[PDB]
DNA sequence: GTGTAATCTACTGACATCAGAGTTCTTAGA
DNA sequence: TCTAAGAACTCTGATGTCAGTAGATTACACT
């Protein structure tokens, strides 16, 4: 889907008690477990994307509150950005003492209706004001046959979610390992899209996973200048981008409201609050003093309007892997300006290719930032993981470094090892060897840091401490690697150390 | 199409359960 | 009531109705605080929170039984507080604290 | 004049980013 | 016998960017 629309996602769970009070165990409880499943993608959906929707409603309990199509029904939660005190709603529900705690209030095993339950939803989503993505509802029953014991009610939910899907609200299901068996070939064989011991797909519900998500944008949109006249449109977009900790907000300590940093500046002699237009810039060199004013420390600094001008080409063995500037960019074209340029892009791509070969570009991301050099590597898609497309197809942005960045690095020079020195230094590197993956590590900061603030926001009982994984695990590299340590200390060197 | 796609968080490709060092 | 005023009060727990605990001390005027500065007399909670334990954690300020504002209602009990700063500049404070407290 | 288009130009949320400022460590150090 | 000049890293704040929303400006037009 386009750009702007949010995810939005209702929850509806089965309050009947056969299910709710239930279990064949005594080590789960369904209703416990939907609930669980509710804070947990809830509590994922907080850190992860705090734009998309959450609703959380029960059927079939006896009090109720609804718009309209009453009987029954009780929304918990009417759809809204997930926060805090939504977390907190589902928690006094939980548990062995939860299980009464909700009887308390909206009271348990009542009849219930599908087309009803369905219809509910559905004045939900209309309620709100939003653009929607995608519009998903998330079904917690057990009960295969929904009570359609009257196939005259049950003809009703089936037309229903007929319209649902027609309407394009999607619905997906969980089963929830109902004592003896559950069948959807018997009912819920046409509301979704052999027979089950409980759903594999509910585990990715507790995966807790943290990370932003943030969807497909362009960085900016720019002309590849082959000269003075020959223009493509292309995009500009960032594959590779280092996440931060999110901006701290200054709050007043006696109300927690937030408060305005206001910042002026001030005549040290004089009330003048000084405008902009009132000061200039400056420098020191030579004990004298340069002026200039706050349009031109930016008119310093201009070269060239943005694009891209090509410069020409080079083998791809000259652009040496030592020396690197900044995280890589990706090129793909644009129609948006241009029309059929992807016509000579995509020419570009394929015969670079052919040719073992880099264009070089001077780049501008924006009117005032001086040129860098970037070299277009041309690029080659993995489709063969069943379409999984590892990488796409179109050309990176791999910037190159100037004089004044390549630091000088003092004199040594050696040429010391014998080859038994290599020999089994090649026998310890051939032991430690595994398969690095690019998503294998994570942050142990700012994972930490999510698992604080939950803490803080939840008030929980305490921080999760979650070890991170980049320490290396010491006793596996003392014996997968085993005593050869001992092959430096005696054939390399003394016993001084 | 389902088989890359996250249920928690949809069109988004799912994430991996994090790895590290094991030989 | 008339006692209560200019004694003031951190009602930082509840649940007995929270909300209700400052109300009966409003009607005797007790000097109602949201979060214990190093001005307030004593707090009072219903139960433990994590504030209660980052206010066991700095040894700041007298913490009171959930009826000791309940039964100040039939007394008229007021007792105090701190914040944090340790300070060697040329010290300041504890040399203050050689005229302001006892060694 | 009076009334109905079509369409330019704004503002906002959000994301990257240079600069600028706060902070701990080496050498040269009376 | 030690006191600043030179690093280094993180963090904060502004400027510019993109996508999408919707208002007001202005065009077009009446026999």
């Amino acid at each position: 889907y386009k750009y702007s629309g949010r995810d939005s996602l209702i929850f509806l769970v089965d309050a009947s008690k056969a299910m709710f009070e239930s279990q064949s165990e005594d080590e789960l409880t369904p209703f416990d477990m939907s609930i669980q499943c509710i804070q947990s993608v809830y509590i994922s959906k907080i850190i992860s994307s705090d734009r998309d929707l959450l609703a959380v409603v029960f059927y079939g309990t006896e009090k109720d509150k609804n718009s309209v199509n009453f009987k029954n029904i009780y929304v918990l939660q009417e759809l809204d950005n997930p926060g805090a005190k939504r977390i907190l709603e589902l928690d006094q529900f939980k548990g062995q003492q939860g299980q009464k705690r909700f009887q308390d209030m909206m009271g348990h095993g009542s009849d219930y209706s599908l087309s009803e339950v369905l219809w509910v939803c559905a004045n939900l989503f209309s309620d709100v004001q939003f653009k929607m993505s995608h519009k998903r509802i998330m079904l917690f029953t057990n009960e295969d046959n929904p009570h359609g014991n009257d196939s005259a009610k049950a003809s009703r939910a089936r037309t229903k979610a007929g319209d649902l899907r027609d309407t394009g609200i999607f619905l997906d299901l969980m089963h929830l390992k109902k004592p003896g068996g559950f069948d959807i070939s018997l009912f819920y064989r046409d509301i979704i899209s052999v027979h089950f011991e409980e759903s594999s797909k509910l585990e990715d519900l507790l995966r807790k996973v943290r990370a932003k998500e943030t969807r497909k944008r362009a960085l900016s949109r720019l002309k590849l200048k082959l000269n003075k006249d020959i223009v493509i449109s292309v995009g500009i977009y960032n594959l590779v981008q280092k996440a931060l900790k999110p901006p701290p907000i200054k709050l007043y300590r006696e109300t927690n409201e937030p408060v305005k940093t206001k910042t002026r500046t001030f005549n040290t002699s004089t009330g003048g609050l000084l405008l902009p237009s009132d000061t200039k810039r400056s420098q020191i060199y030579g004990s004298r003093q340069i002026i200039l004013e706050k349009e031109e420390t930016e008119e310093l600094k201009r070269f060239d309007d943005p694009g891209l001008m090509l410069m020409g080409f080079k083998p791809l063995v000259l652009l040496k892997k030592h020396h690197y500037l900044r995280p890589s960019l990706f090129v793909y074209p644009e129609e948006s300006l241009v029309i059929g340029s992807s016509t000579l892009f995509s020419a570009l791509l394929i015969k670079c290719l052919e040719k073992e070969v880099a264009a070089l570009c001077r780049y501008t991301p924006r009117r005032n930032i001086p040129p860098y050099f970037v070299a277009l590597v041309p690029q080659e898609e993995e489709l063969d993981d069943q379409k999984i497309q590892v990488t796409p197809p179109g050309f990176q942005l791999v910037f190159l470094p100037f004089a004044d960045d390549k630091r000088k690095m003092p004199f040594t020079e050696k040429i010391m090892a014998t080859p038994e020195q290599v020999g089994k230094m090649k026998a310890i590197v051939e032991k430690l060897r595994f398969t690095y993956r690019s998503d294998s590590f994570e942050n142990p900061v700012l994972q930490q840091h999510f698992r604080n603030l939950e803490a803080l926001a939840l008030d929980l009982m305490e921080p999760e401490q979650a070890v991170d994984l980049t320490l290396p695990k010491v006793e596996a590299m003392n014996k997968r690697l085993g005593s050869l340590v001992d092959e430096f200390k005696e054939l390399v060197y003394p016993p001084d150390y | 199409r389902c088989p890359g796609e996250s249920l928690i968080n949809p069109g988004f490709k799912s994430k991996k359960p994090a790895g590290g060092v094991d030989f | 009531s008339n006692i209560f005023e200019d004694v003031e009060f951190c009602v930082m727990s509840g649940t007995q109705p929270k909300p209700d605990l400052e109300n009966r001390i409003a009607e005797f005027g007790g000097y109602i605080v949201q979060n214990p500065g190093p001005d307030t007399y004593c707090v009072i909670a219903g139960s433990e929170n994590i504030r209660v334990k980052n206010i066991i954690l700095s040894n700041k300020h007298d913490v009171v039984k959930p009826a000791w504002l309940l039964e100040c209602f039939k007394t008229k009990s007021f007792v105090p507080w701190q914040p944090r700063f340790m300070i060697h500049m040329c010290p300041s404070t504890k040399e203050h604290f050689a005229r302001e407290y006892d060694c």
